[PDB]
DNA sequence: AAGCGACTCTGGTGGGACTCGAACCCACAACCTTT
């Protein structure tokens, strides 16, 4: 055990598994991630076409100017103004508290930071996908196949010196033909190289290396270059917004090689990478309840096939029938690669062995999870759930073992709402999860080798970061001709006093008593939460919905001088190594 | 071609683990299930007219008690698992925490006593006339089952318990110094010797000539163990050894015997398949029979290592029409490609065939079995969807044809875990579930097996007819095929009629006499079971036709027997002086041989009577009839259809099908009989238990 | 004093099983019902 305050003022036994994370996290990645993969897969700029203003058009997301909204922040003076960005803009970063918001133009679907190999200290990317509707429901039944657009977005380098004063800039898109994307995954290591790597003209250096699963059925793999070497290899007059039309690397999909009997699979709705160098395998999880594989590297002629245009066509090495239902969530294990969880609409979450797939290692049975987390240290997984099943009230969040410690299901945060999106943090040991009710929290989770029942109250642990409050001022633009978006943000800067502060009572008055909102859109809601899984910018975190804002958050108060002393360590390494 | 058969199995409980349908040589169908194996025979029923299949339902139920395997001394494994448990890295910890083979019962894990794999001897391994299961739970427990009486399932021995002391009194080291012993502390040798005895899958080799009958088990880490069982088996009295051969193949996945016949020399060897791809087949060196003799070198039927899992093989001998020999044809089911091979021994040497056939199915293969009399292969997937896959020769080698079979016309939306051809491709059993209802999921899951016809009545007739075994159990279930259409037409097709008495007034064999007493007996059936009552006696009288004679043409065999070997007063276990008088005692039987007979063994035959007594009387039994003999002051005793003494006995050996009865061998009898009463019974084959 | 980890302790609800309340069904005697 440990005894008094941190300095951030939570408790020192509430903040030592936190400390443990950050070693527990680097020592993983010197083992089993690694600084480069697939060499192969280069970007080359004769496939990156850039379409005109007039052949962007039908792609963009249809809304131009974000909804009027305005942010209130725990301790400053009320700013007042109503702010409102156009699509593909963002407002400047607070000066102290460096949050911004972004506006993408639709209800944003999907989302995920661009990984960077750890003391690279480089700039940071999320990838994300709004909706092109705002009023656009698309049933689950039916394959999509319509227009749509992947947004690729640019942070800075995140650095205390960088980030006042900081703007998000839409880097880039790609046009995309293959529906709505459900599912953004990055390769989780070994695709980025430095945007100094000496390439010649055809070839630019690769930010990343990105999977998108389609409403289609399809997974598209498109290796990213850095925007420079695209902003200098476009001629310098085109129009700012470079949407571009990409030939993949690769289209994944479901079949062999010639059957043409087209699959039950149905669409794709999750993905995962393998977790471990040379991240060599992608899962994804389809609406017919199947997971399926693919070898990304496969020589196979049964598996790889070349088309007319010189981009892959890969046909998958295993699938298995993991649900009886949609496949909603996947997550595959860090510390062991053998072992997958998945999560269905049936409420079941499945615990895989992946050389066994005849019969899971555990199934327990729950409400109906809308994702899953599962941190690296811990033989559990944290779910957050769509509340049409739990008792009143006791619905929220979850961490459920995989069942050898045999501990109950730790109830770690009451949510009123479903909790539409969940994010675990390697480096923090945290979660954070995003409401219909447009709130969101973060909670540490307690030392999950030693038994949570002797947690005294999980209360103490958690925290909201923001909460949207629609106020007056169902389509879309009913709402918002009629409302506006009030953020409100706490101090992220310490946890002292927390218990006591306004967030934590407004956000304790919102569980339990709190009632669902129907008969209107729901443009509070938040449809997706990523911490950042870099460890430059380890403290930082995106989420959105269906305000179609974005916004950028610094938890300044778990940001720590071990993280920090940890970040200097591998910056002057990678420093060292690569020059 | 395909129609359903009308009877539809349900099953109590989720179908569980790998290839989960399997029909046996004995045409007994087991579903392997989280909670038992259910266990289906298929009965000719003669003694009633309901159309369906008389399926008759036994189970093998799942162990009461997890099955953890032996690593250790019961204190050092318990500290090592308290070690990987408590470990602050999070790769081993986890490791060990999730692998189930190290946590195979825990506190809220739930037990895996279910099946995973099951898998038929051939027949005549049982200490009765019948195929042992081999039945592997998924907590690694290895047991064979039979059911000696018919109610209940009985295990007959635990081979994961046994190996595990072989292993522990070797410590766990295969060649005596192959290895420094290992220190169980190390994860890594903890892992390996859980690895070395976790049993992937299993199979039976053929009966090998005392007969003999291996069963290969083969382990997470490319270990098999062949074990050899004597036969009749019974128990571990009759493991008559287990030895251990090393594949070095990584992952293994599957496991199947090649065994092969040309130029009159046996081979056989063991094909084995990888999870990543390769199949091979190895030399099984280790054995002590001498009538089979093992491969030269081993042979690499695909090298790829494209990751693509053998999720199943088997093999079929073929007699390829243009090589104008005996060939094997292997075929594997590889993600969703049908790898196949043909394996044929030439003046050349061994030449050898492969391919692809490619563009079945959209997802993996989820089960495939081949008809071992054409090397016909059905394969299936979740979309239930299945696929014929035909054989034709080509000048060398194959090529496939294939087309799919329409389960939907037939079901509606269905998803199919499982297919198994019956031992004549008759009927095609399948595991059947609710559909996507136009892209809505099912509701809720409940498990079927059902049966497609797959042969029509006149090509079951036809294969009946020019039977190569010449057996009605072997064939019973092209038998159903027939007894269905007499029971729905109420008459014998008259191509049939016709071409039996061909063969009858030709041949005449003991096969085809029973074959029309078939017919005959359903066709009494199919008749309500006035002219109507004419004819039921009518036929009637032609049933007691040949089955009087497939009977005096018994007694002429158990006379024969009787007279080659020594005449001494061990014959006191067979009543010959009333078959004597009984087989003469007509001018209706003709057989002059018969009579002849009956002329040298009553010309040696003993004056003395030593009469059989009812032994409630100590009175005489005159033999006065076939199927039974009474005693003066009332007393009735079924007589044998094998040897003719009465069953006075308290327990004695009911037919299958109930037609007849025999004895029980006691240690008194001499050794020529003790082989006659393993016969089946005259009326049909069938085991007589 | 100040605190940790068991061990009860006070309340609220769901799962499957089961009581609940209704109409529907038999066959008869009563007699209304008809040339
Ligand atoms: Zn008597
Ligand atoms: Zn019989």
């Amino acid at each position: 055990h440990c005894r008094g305050m941190a300095p951030n003022g939570l408790p020192n036994h509430i903040m030592a598994p936190v400390w443990k994370c950050l070693h527990l996290t680097k020592d993983f990645r010197e083992q089993k991630h690694s600084y480069w993969e697939f060499a192969e897969w280069i970007p080359l700029a004769w496939k990156w076409h850039l379409l005109s203003e007039l052949e962007a058009a039908p792609y963009l997301p249809q809304e131009e100017k974000s909804p009027l909204f305005s942010v209130q922040r725990e301790g400053l003076p009320e700013d007042g103004t109503l702010y409102r960005i156009n699509r593909f803009s963002s407002i400047t970063a607070h000066p102290e508290r460096w949050d911004v918001s972004f506006f993408t133009g639709g209800p944003l679907w999907a989302l995920d930071w661009c990984p960077v190999p750890e003391g690279a200290g480089a700039s940071q990317y999320v990838a994300l996908f709004s909706s092109p509707d705002m009023n656009e429901t698309h049933p689950l039944s039916q394959l999509h196949s319509g227009p749509g657009l992947l947004q690729l977005w640019g942070l800075g380098t995140l650095q205390q010196e960088s980030c006042p004063g900081n703007r998000a800039h839409f880097v880039y898109g790609i046009a995309c033909d293959n529906g709505c994307i459900w599912d953004l995954k990055f390769c989780p290591s070994g695709a980025w190289e430095l945007p100094g790597t000496p390439r010649k003209a055809p070839l630019l250096p690769r930010l990343g290396l990105l999977a998108l699963a389609c409403s289609d059925g399809k997974v598209l793999l498109f290796s990213l270059p850095h925007p420079e070497a695209l902003l200098a290899q476009q001629p310098p007059d085109a129009v700012k917004p470079a949407i571009y039309k990409v030939q993949c690397v690769a289209t994944l999909q479901v079949g062999s090689m010639q059957a043409t009997d087209p699959s039950e699979c149905g669409q794709c709705l999750s993905l995962a990478w393998m977790p471990t160098r040379p991240h060599q395998h992608l899962a994804a999880g389809y609406y017919n309840g199947m997971v399926v594989f693919w070898n990304l590297p496969t020589n196979s002629p049964l598996q790889r096939i070349r088309l007319s245009d010189g981009s892959l066509k890969l046909y998958p090495f295993q699938c298995f029938l993991a649900h009886d239902q949609a496949v909603r969530t996947l997550q595959w294990c860090k510390a062991n690669s053998h072992f997958l969880v998945s999560a269905g609409s049936d409420r079941k979450i499945k615990f895989w062995d992946l050389r066994r797939p005849y019969e899971p290692i555990n199934s327990i049975k729950r409400f109906l999870s809308t994702e899953l987390a599962w941190l690296l240290p811990y033989n559990g997984v944290t779910v957050a759930q769509d509340n049409c099943y739990a008792s009143y009230g006791l619905c929220g969040i979850h961490y459920i073992d995989a069942g050898y410690l045999g501990f109950k299901a730790y109830f770690t945060a009451p949510r009123k709402g479903t909790v539409w999106s969940l994010s675990g943090s390697d480096w923090l040991g945290t979660i954070a999860a995003g409401d219909i009710s447009g709130e969101l929290i973060a909670a540490i989770l307690p030392d999950m080798a030693l038994n949570p029942i002797n947690v005294k109250r999980p209360v103490e642990r958690r925290f909201p970061i923001y909460k949207a409050d629609l106020i007056p001022y169902r389509t879309y633009t009913e709402t918002v001709n009629h409302h506006y978006l009030l953020f409100q943000d706490t101090d992220l800067g310490s946890f002292h006093d927390l218990l006591r502060r306004e967030p934590m009572l407004r956000m304790q008055e919102g569980e339990g008593h709190s009632q669902l909102c129907l008969d209107r859109l729901q443009l509070e809601a938040i449809h997706k939460v990523r911490f950042s899984p870099n460890l430059d910018s380890y403290g930082w975190l995106v989420s959105g919905g269906q305000s179609g804002l974005v916004r950028i958050h610094f938890v300044r108060g778990l940001a720590s001088p071990l993280g920090h002393r940890m970040q200097l360590e591998s910056r002057a390494h990678f420093n060292a190594m690569f020059q | 071609m395909v129609t359903r058969r009308e009877p539809a199995v349900k099953l109590q409980y989720a179908v569980s683990g790998l290839e989960p349908l399997a029909w046996s040589e004995d045409h007994r169908v087991s579903v392997s299930t989280a909670r038992s194996i259910a266990v289906l025979e298929l009965i000719c029923d003669v003694h009633n007219p309901g159309q369906d299949l008389v399926i008759h339902r036994t189970s093998v139920p799942a162990p009461l008690n997890s099955c953890l395997l032996k690593v250790g001394s019961k204190t050092e494994v318990a500290e090592c698992k308290e070690k990987f448990a408590a470990s602050k890295d999070p790769t081993v910890s986890q490791t060990f925490m999730l692998d189930r083979v190290f946590n195979p019962e825990g506190k809220a894990l739930p037990p895996m006593r279910g099946f995973k794999y099951t898998s038929w001897s051939p027949m005549g391994c049982d200490a009765n006339g019948r195929c042992l299961l081999a039945a592997l739970t998924m907590d690694n427990r290895l047991t064979i089952q039979a059911n000696l009486n018919r109610l209940q399932w009985v295990q007959l021995v635990d081979l994961t318990e046994i190996y595990g002391e072989r292993l522990y009194e070797t410590s766990y080291r295969l060649s005596k110094n192959e290895a420094p012993e290992g220190n169980l502390g190390d994860f890594a040798e903890f892992q390996r010797r859980h690895s070395m005895q976790t049993p992937v899958r299993m199979e039976w080799s053929g009966i090998c000539t005392v007969g003999s009958v291996l069963l290969a088990v083969l382990f997470e880490n490319g270990n098999i163990a062949v074990w050899q069982f004597q036969l009749p088996f019974v128990g571990k009295e009759s493991i008559s050894s287990c030895n251990t051969i090393e594949s070095g193949i990584t992952s293994p996945s599957v496991l199947f015997w090649w065994e092969y016949e040309h130029n009159n020399r046996k081979m056989s060897g063991l094909i084995v398949g990888s999870a990543f791809g390769p199949i091979k087949i190895l030399p099984v060196n280790l054995k002590a029979v001498k009538g089979y003799f093992t491969l030269r070198q081993p042979v690499i039927l695909w090298k790829e290592m494209d990751q693509l899992p053998v999720h199943s093989i088997k093999c079929v001998p073929l007699y390829h029409p243009y090589q104008k020999c005996s060939c094997s044809l292997v075929v594997a089911a590889r993600g969703s490609y049908v790898f196949w091979c043909l394996l044929l021994i030439s003046k050349a040497g061994l030449n050898v065939h492969n391919s692809h056939v490619t563009g079945l199915h959209s997802l993996p293969i989820v089960s495939m079995t081949a008809d071992k009399q054409n090397g016909t292969v059905y394969t299936c997937s979740s979309d239930g969807k299945v696929r014929q896959l035909i054989p034709i020769f080509t000048d060398v080698a194959l090529k496939f044809e294939h087309q799919l079979i329409k389960l939907s016309d037939v079901f509606g939306s269905v998803r199919t875990h499982g297919i198994a051809v019956s031992p004549c491709g008759a009927y095609l059993a399948i595991i059947t579930t609710e559909g996507m209802i136009n892209g809505l999921h099912p509701v809720n899951k409940n498990y079927q097996v059902q049966f497609v016809t797959l042969k029509t009545f006149e090509e079951a007739a036809a294969q009946l007819l020019e039977s190569s075994v010449q057996n009605l159990f072997k064939q019973v279930d092209l038998i159903d095929l027939v007894r269905w259409k007499i029971l729905k037409d109420k008459h014998i097709p008259q191509f049939l009629q016709e071409a039996l008495e061909k063969k009858i007034e030709s041949s005449g064999v003991t096969y085809f006499w029973r074959f029309k007493l078939f017919l005959l007996r359903i066709l009494y059936q199919s008749m309500q079971k006035e002219p109507m009552e004419e004819k039921l006696l009518e036929i009637q009288g032609k049933i007691e036709a040949v089955e009087m004679h497939l009977t005096r043409e018994h007694m002429k065999r158990v006379l024969g027997e009787v007279y080659l070997h020594t005449w001494i007063t061990e014959n006191t276990s067979i009543p010959t002086r009333g078959l004597c008088n009984f087989l003469m005692s007509d001018e209706e039987y003709d057989d002059r041989t018969a009579r002849v007979l009956i002329g040298h063994i009553s010309k040696k035959m003993n004056k003395q009577t030593f009469p059989e007594h009812c032994s409630l009387c100590k009175e005489i039994l005159p033999f006065t009839d076939r199927k039974q003999a009474v005693c003066s002051n009332g007393h009735i005793w079924l007589r044998c259809f094998l040897t003719y003494q009465s069953c006075q006995s308290l327990i004695y050996r009911r037919c299958l099908l109930h037609d007849s009865i025999a004895r029980h061998p006691a240690p008194e009898d001499p050794d020529w009989i003790k082989r006659l009463l393993q016969s089946p019974c005259p009326f049909c084959d069938s085991p007589v238990f």
